[PDB]
């Protein structure tokens, strides 16, 4: 059901409905199933909470109020969307994940709410 | 189920150089062999993988390639060394086997 | 440009999770998720991924679960503590061949009856490998561990199981012929569940596993380091026919309220030695293939010598074979007797007191099986160790090195569906 | 708390806030409670995931971009909303559920996103 | 990570992204962890269900169609937002929680849906 | 105005949940969540909150879990039922001091060997406190409860654990010097996990706990009600040095297949009495501080008298000290011998048959430890009870009153993030 099969980010961005569904889909082999079901739920909810707080809930593609900081990359969109595998991209900017996520939260709480009320 | 070849036909003077090129629809590492077929004869192997010649093959034949882009350079062309050259994928990325699995070509090299 | 968030991106990273079992027998459990009758396999074009069979935690889970099941299944059974009594015991000589002289003994003893104030005099025929001379004998392990008999209704057949990842996770399979134990491979597919793996327990010769498809595979860590085991996977089976020819009977002896011991009974017909027959020509061709492949790492003109075994206990020096619930310890010599520059009959012994995964502190008693046992298995690979000439011989070790030979193709990964990229749009 | 009590689809469509809430609402009778709580959560999340992927999250009534294919029914809206019990309706078109759901996912991923970005 | 640290409702309403995240964040000390994980999930989902049914999903601040009934308070907004700690406020109107929540559900089901379809 | 819904509001209410353990040893378990190496503590400005250490359910959870662990950890061990046999037994006199006359006895008995049809004659030296005279003796509790020996590889060291709230919950800490057991405090902070608490088990004198920072704290329910215990927390440690001077040996005696009893062996060197040394001047200053603080509730010119103990069993009248896995019952008299208007040597006894949290129906046997034990601990507080002059003396009771002295600072609350307020906006 996975992509990144030579699929560059442009094409890969269109297969999101598949990968988004396979996230949820007292014997030795008894208790283990209960523990495994709980784990699957936990991961699902953590991602949904982030989409919620950033205002991306219900969407596969979410444009936000955070500008791209050039310190995060050394390529043009015309280079990455056409030549890079989603998987390669994620590895290249992995060390900025926590920066972007914090900015995304502020971009909602303040910009779309405290300033809108 | 992998290879395509594009030059179709090339002409050269004796002592000159020509090149031909093949592409793979799927990445196949360095798993591309090359053949020389003279008219009326069974084909001869020139190249094992992208960078390796078979013993007995003149040093004027050489090549390289990886992933999906592969080429063959034939230098110091000898008079009447006319042949059709071909590419073969030696790796099947779908089944995992490593054997001739798809073949194609056509170069009409004339000298 | 602006940050755009994408959800459901096809991205994965290495991960360790527990796995689900999918599929009365001791391992089958009969509490696994029914498998998918039409399972999917999804090919990943242009994906190269790195696998390492020696660091694969799926091996550790198979090992831990099978041991836990062994005890969960055999724990609620009759204990044989009352049999740790001085036995009076002499040799069985009534109708035996030469090969069996001293192999069986007729032991008798004073044991507890249904009432605790009464004793009964009973007898059982024991294999030599289960007793210790103190005409007075002790059972093996009465000075080391408690002995519990296995429940007679429990099957030991190696019924296959499948491992399945939880949602949010996936298992990647390396579909690559000629792929060794480690490194990247260009052919990967995604599955949710593994192929069925039979929990076969053996030493020296791997039985009823998967075959290699193009060439005999030699997989080891290092190779040049002779402290490591070499796992050799055949691309063709070698058929081996094992038998226990004596027609046995058994007795049920009450050892107190609610419990009974399964004693061996009398033997019907003459007494002969257990043995295994390996087709000879097939075996000779199979090793020739192993040798041609071994030379790739040792030299084209290097002599490859095969020796029988190192010194050690039965669990090391003989082939360990479990079939019908009977436990065999076969000679395995004559199969490995050459330099490389009909059938082979392997004499085989039988033992009832078993110390297996838990080497000390626990023992299990294999009850007798009435009648005659005939068992046919596929030799699918070897466990070899290495010592101008290289010398190889059958090895052994913990079961993890045998089970990893069926899991070398799999890796567990986690899916990380949420991530970002710059785009020409904005909120 | 259940409807379909002679309530035709028209009237039944108005009671959705009740039925939508009763979906979430090592001894022998110990471990069983833990297992039961996990099951209740699992069912809740599966329905929420479908509403999310179809763009129906947060709504009780959701109009979509999928046209009704007449091969799915033999009645007018004027006949079913007034004469059929919600329960009867669900049984009558039960064999088309998987068709409609696949169409609903495409109607979002492509029509509301890949074509809007 | 908690507020109400002298923070009146005005200021407190701006720290919601922090408190909203710490809601999700067979040995004696084995089975207890499994039970505890299930509890944390259960509480998270109950609050999300209420936000969903009231049409407040995805938001930290949600204005609704329910008018404030003066029987619920004895203060002006100019008094409570500036002088009261969020915590004090919640205690003062705690006995009206169930009234407000029922009104909020009707304010969606009927006013934003049955009347919009 | 209109109703506006807010989510993530900083509101909490009192709650009871189970707590997570964060951190081979009997209590450590080694199945706890690794702690946060950089834990956060968040101060709450202008927050006053009410705490009550006597009604704190965290105390009950510590008690329940530690008892359950005690059994989960020691249950799978060798039973000593075969030792409930008439013993023939006489006094050890070969090389003893006067203080030890009658303290140790040399017992011998007929016990089961690896084989059930054979007996062996063995001996062990027992402490007087473990036997009952019927030269014929019975072990204590063979007429009351089953005795199981503790597994020799299990450590009894009081390794600290941390309690952590589940997501959706938090623990509030009262950071307030001079805060007594109950009431509001103006200094509160939020933590997710508690400080590490050592599961130290003792009576009369609390060992290796936290110290008070400004003054000796006297915490009790009521104070004037003399039926309640007074927990006195020192703001300085008093160092106490305990020893078991005899060099012991031990024997492993098989009691049947798979099991062995740890018997005591012979004693190397002369036999002396176990004892504890409390620095004298330090102890005298420490009590003077306790007295000055006690007077605040009893009168500035009220005489405060300290007595040794009430009558009762060892668990009441002596100090209970568990160190090295050995169990000591110390005299604790002379420490409490004054009216208030070098070192103190406390003779101490040793007992191997332990009845602790489960007072009846179960007993544990503490195996001997070879060599000599030296143990140094911090006295951090006292358990006192009260009787012109007030009289106080060492008390005791269930462990809950000792463990609550480390949890008086914590309360569990739940977070209620969803609520409403009137605003000038509308949908
Ligand atoms: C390798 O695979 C083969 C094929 O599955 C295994 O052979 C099978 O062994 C079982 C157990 O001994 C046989 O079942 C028994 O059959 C008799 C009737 O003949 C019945 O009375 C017993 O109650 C039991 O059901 C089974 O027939 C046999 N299969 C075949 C085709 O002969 C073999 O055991 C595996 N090798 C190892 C080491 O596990
Ligand atoms: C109060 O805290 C002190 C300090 O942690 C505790 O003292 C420690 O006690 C343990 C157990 O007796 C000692 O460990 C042993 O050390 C010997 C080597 O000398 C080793 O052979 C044993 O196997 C074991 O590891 C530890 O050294 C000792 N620490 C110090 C600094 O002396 C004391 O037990 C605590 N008090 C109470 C009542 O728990
Ligand atoms: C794997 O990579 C190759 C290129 O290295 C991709 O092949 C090209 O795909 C484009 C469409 O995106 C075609 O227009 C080209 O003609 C293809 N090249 C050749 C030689 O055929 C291939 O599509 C990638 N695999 C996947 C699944 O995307
Ligand atoms: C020994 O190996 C043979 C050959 O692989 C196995 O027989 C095949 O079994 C598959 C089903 O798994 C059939 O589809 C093939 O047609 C069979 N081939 C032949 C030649 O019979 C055989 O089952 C293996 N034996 C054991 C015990 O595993
Ligand atoms: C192991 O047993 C098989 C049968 O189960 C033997 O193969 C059979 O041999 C006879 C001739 O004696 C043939 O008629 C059968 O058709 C063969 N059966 C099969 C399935 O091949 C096999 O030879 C025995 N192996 C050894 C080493 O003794
Ligand atoms: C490996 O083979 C050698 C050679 O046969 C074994 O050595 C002796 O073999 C004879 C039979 O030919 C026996 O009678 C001797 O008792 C064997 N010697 C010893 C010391 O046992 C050798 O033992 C074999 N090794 C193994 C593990 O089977
Ligand atoms: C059960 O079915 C009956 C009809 O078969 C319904 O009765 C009618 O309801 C309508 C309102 O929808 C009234 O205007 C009619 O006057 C009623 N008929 C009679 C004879 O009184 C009844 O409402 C259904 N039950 C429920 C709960 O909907
Ligand atoms: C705790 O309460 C005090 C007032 O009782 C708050 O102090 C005032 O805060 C405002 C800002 O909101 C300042 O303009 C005033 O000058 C402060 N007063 C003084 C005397 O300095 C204090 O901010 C509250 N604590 C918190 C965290 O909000
Ligand atoms: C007895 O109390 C002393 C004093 O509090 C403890 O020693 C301190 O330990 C901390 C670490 O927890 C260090 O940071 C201090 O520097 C130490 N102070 C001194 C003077 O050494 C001692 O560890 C306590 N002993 C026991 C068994 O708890
Ligand atoms: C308890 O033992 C400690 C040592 O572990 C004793 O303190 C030491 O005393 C010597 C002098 O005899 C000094 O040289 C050391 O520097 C001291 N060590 C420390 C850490 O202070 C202590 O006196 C003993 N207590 C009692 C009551 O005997
Ligand atoms: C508390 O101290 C008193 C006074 O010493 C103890 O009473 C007697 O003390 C003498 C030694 O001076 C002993 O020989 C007597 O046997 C003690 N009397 C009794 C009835 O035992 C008193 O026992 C001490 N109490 C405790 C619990 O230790
Ligand atoms: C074993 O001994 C019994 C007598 O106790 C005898 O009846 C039986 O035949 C003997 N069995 C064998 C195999 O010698
Ligand atoms: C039993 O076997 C031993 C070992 O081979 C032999 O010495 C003894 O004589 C045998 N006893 C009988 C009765 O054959
Ligand atoms: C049973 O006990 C008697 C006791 O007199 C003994 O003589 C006999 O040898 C024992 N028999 C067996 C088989 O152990
Ligand atoms: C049991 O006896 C055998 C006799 O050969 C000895 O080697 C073994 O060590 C003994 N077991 C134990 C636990 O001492
Ligand atoms: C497996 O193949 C890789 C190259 O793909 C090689 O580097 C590695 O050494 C091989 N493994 C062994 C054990 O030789
Ligand atoms: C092994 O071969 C012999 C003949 O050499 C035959 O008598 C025997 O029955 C065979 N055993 C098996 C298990 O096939
Ligand atoms: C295997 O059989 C040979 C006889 O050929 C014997 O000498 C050897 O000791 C036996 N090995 C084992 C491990 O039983
Ligand atoms: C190994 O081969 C020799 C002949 O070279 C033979 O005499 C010997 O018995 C064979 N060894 C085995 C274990 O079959
Ligand atoms: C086995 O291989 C050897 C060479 O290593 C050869 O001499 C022998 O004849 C072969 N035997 C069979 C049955 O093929
Ligand atoms: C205990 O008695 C045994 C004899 O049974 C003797 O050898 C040993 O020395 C005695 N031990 C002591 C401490 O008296
Ligand atoms: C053993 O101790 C008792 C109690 O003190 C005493 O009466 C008896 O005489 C002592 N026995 C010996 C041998 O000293
Ligand atoms: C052991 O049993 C015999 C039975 O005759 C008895 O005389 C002896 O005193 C017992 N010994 C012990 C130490 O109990
Ligand atoms: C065991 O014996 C002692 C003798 O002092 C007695 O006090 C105790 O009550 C007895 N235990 C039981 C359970 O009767
Ligand atoms: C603790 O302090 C409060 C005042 O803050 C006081 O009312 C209460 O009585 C004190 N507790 C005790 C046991 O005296
Ligand atoms: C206690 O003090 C005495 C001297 O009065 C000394 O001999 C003994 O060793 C000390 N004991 C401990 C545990 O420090
Ligand atoms: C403590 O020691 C004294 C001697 O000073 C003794 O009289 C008293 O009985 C002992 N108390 C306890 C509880 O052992
Ligand atoms: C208490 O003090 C007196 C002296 O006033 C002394 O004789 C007595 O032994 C002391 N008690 C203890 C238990 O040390
Ligand atoms: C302990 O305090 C008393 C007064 O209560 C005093 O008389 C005595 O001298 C003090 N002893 C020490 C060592 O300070």
């Amino acid at each position: 059901f996975l992509g990144a099969a030579g699929s560059t980010m442009g094409a890969a961005s269109m297969t999101l409905t598949v990968q988004a569904r396979n996230l949820l889909s007292l014997t030795v082999w008894g208790i283990k199933q209960l523990q495994a079901r709980v784990l699957a739920v936990e991961r699902y909810l953590r991602d949904q909470q982030l989409l919620g707080i950033w205002g991306c809930s219900g969407k596969l593609i979410c444009c936000t109020n955070v500008p791209w900081n050039s310190s995060w990359s050394n390529r043009n969109l015309s280079e990455i969307w056409d030549n890079m595998t989603w998987l390669q991209w994620d590895k290249e900017i992995s060390n900025y994940t926590q920066i972007i996520y914090g900015l995304l939260e502020e971009s909602q709480n303040q910009q779309e709410k405290n300033e809108q009320d | 189920i992998v290879m395509t070849q594009t030059p179709a036909s090339v002409e050269a003077a004796v002592g000159g150089t020509v090149t031909i090129k093949c592409q793979a629809s799927q990445r196949i590492g360095s798993h591309v062999s090359w053949y020389q077929q003279k008219p009326g004869q069974r084909p001869k192997l020139l190249i094992y993988g992208a960078s390796n010649l078979e013993s007995g093959v003149p040093s004027r034949f050489s090549g390289s390639g990886s992933g999906t882009q592969f080429t063959l350079t034939i230098s110091d062309l000898e008079c009447a060394d006319a042949a059709t050259y071909y590419c073969q994928a030696t790796y099947d990325p779908y089944t995992g086997g490593s054997y001739g699995a798809g073949f194609g070509g056509g170069t009409a090299v004339v000298v | 440009l602006w940050v755009t968030v994408y959800y459901g991106v096809p991205v994965w990273k290495d991960a360790e999770t527990t796995l689900f079992c999918a599929s009365h027998n001791v391992w089958a459990t009969h509490a696994c998720v029914p498998t998918d009758p039409n399972p999917q396999e999804i090919h990943l074009e242009n994906v190269t991924e790195e696998f390492n069979m020696w660091k694969n935690n799926m091996v550790e889970q198979m090992h831990t679960d099978i041991i836990s099941l062994w005890d969960q299944s055999l724990k609620p059974c009759v204990k044989l503590t009352p049999l740790c009594v001085t036995l009076q015991c002499t040799n069985v000589t009534n109708n035996i061949t030469d090969d069996m002289r001293g192999e069986l003994k007729n032991c008798s003893f004073n044991m507890t009856t249904e009432l605790r104030d009464k004793k009964q005099k009973v007898y059982s025929l024991f294999y030599r490998l289960d007793v210790v001379q103190i005409k007075e004998y002790r059972l093996i392990n009465c000075n080391t561990s408690a002995i519990t008999q296995a429940c007679p209704k429990v099957s030991f057949e190696p019924i296959p199981i499948h491992y399945c990842a939880p949602a949010g996770f996936a298992i990647l399979k390396c579909k690559d012929k000629k792929f060794n134990g480690t490194g990247p491979c260009p052919s990967v597919s995604t599955v949710q569940c593994t192929h069925g793996i039979k929990p076969v327990v053996s030493t020296q010769l791997l039985l009823n596993g998967s075959l290699a498809e193009e060439e005999v595979m030699i997989r080891s860590e290092n190779i040049t380091n002779n402290a490591k085991n070499i796992l050799v996977q055949f691309n063709t089976p070698v058929q081996i026919n094992c038998t226990r020819p004596n027609n046995n009977t058994r007795k049920s002896i009450r050892i107190g309220p609610g419990q009974a011991f399964y004693a061996t009974g009398d033997i019907i017909g003459d007494i002969r030695q257990a043995h295994c027959n390996v087709s000879k020509a097939t075996w000779n061709e199979t090793l020739g293939k192993v040798v041609k492949q071994l030379r790739k790492h040792f030299g084209n003109n290097t002599i490859i010598r095969f020796a029988n075994s190192s010194g050690g206990d039965l669990e090391v020096t003989t082939h360990s074979f479990n079939c019908g619930g009977e436990f065999f310890y076969c000679n395995t010599s004559g199969l490995f007797n050459s330099t490389w520059i009909d059938s082979i009959t392997l004499p085989c012994r039988i033992k009832q007191i078993i110390n297996m995964w838990q080497r000390i502190g626990q023992a299990m008693y294999a009850p007798p099986i009435q009648g005659v046992i005939r068992c046919v298995s596929n030799i699918t690979g070897l466990i070899l160790t290495r010592d101008t000439t290289e010398t190889f011989r059958p090895g052994g070790g913990d079961m993890r090195d045998n089970w990893r030979s069926e899991l070398y193709k799999y890796k567990v990964v986690k899916i990380e569906p949420l991530g970002v990229a710059p785009t020409r749009c904005k909120r």
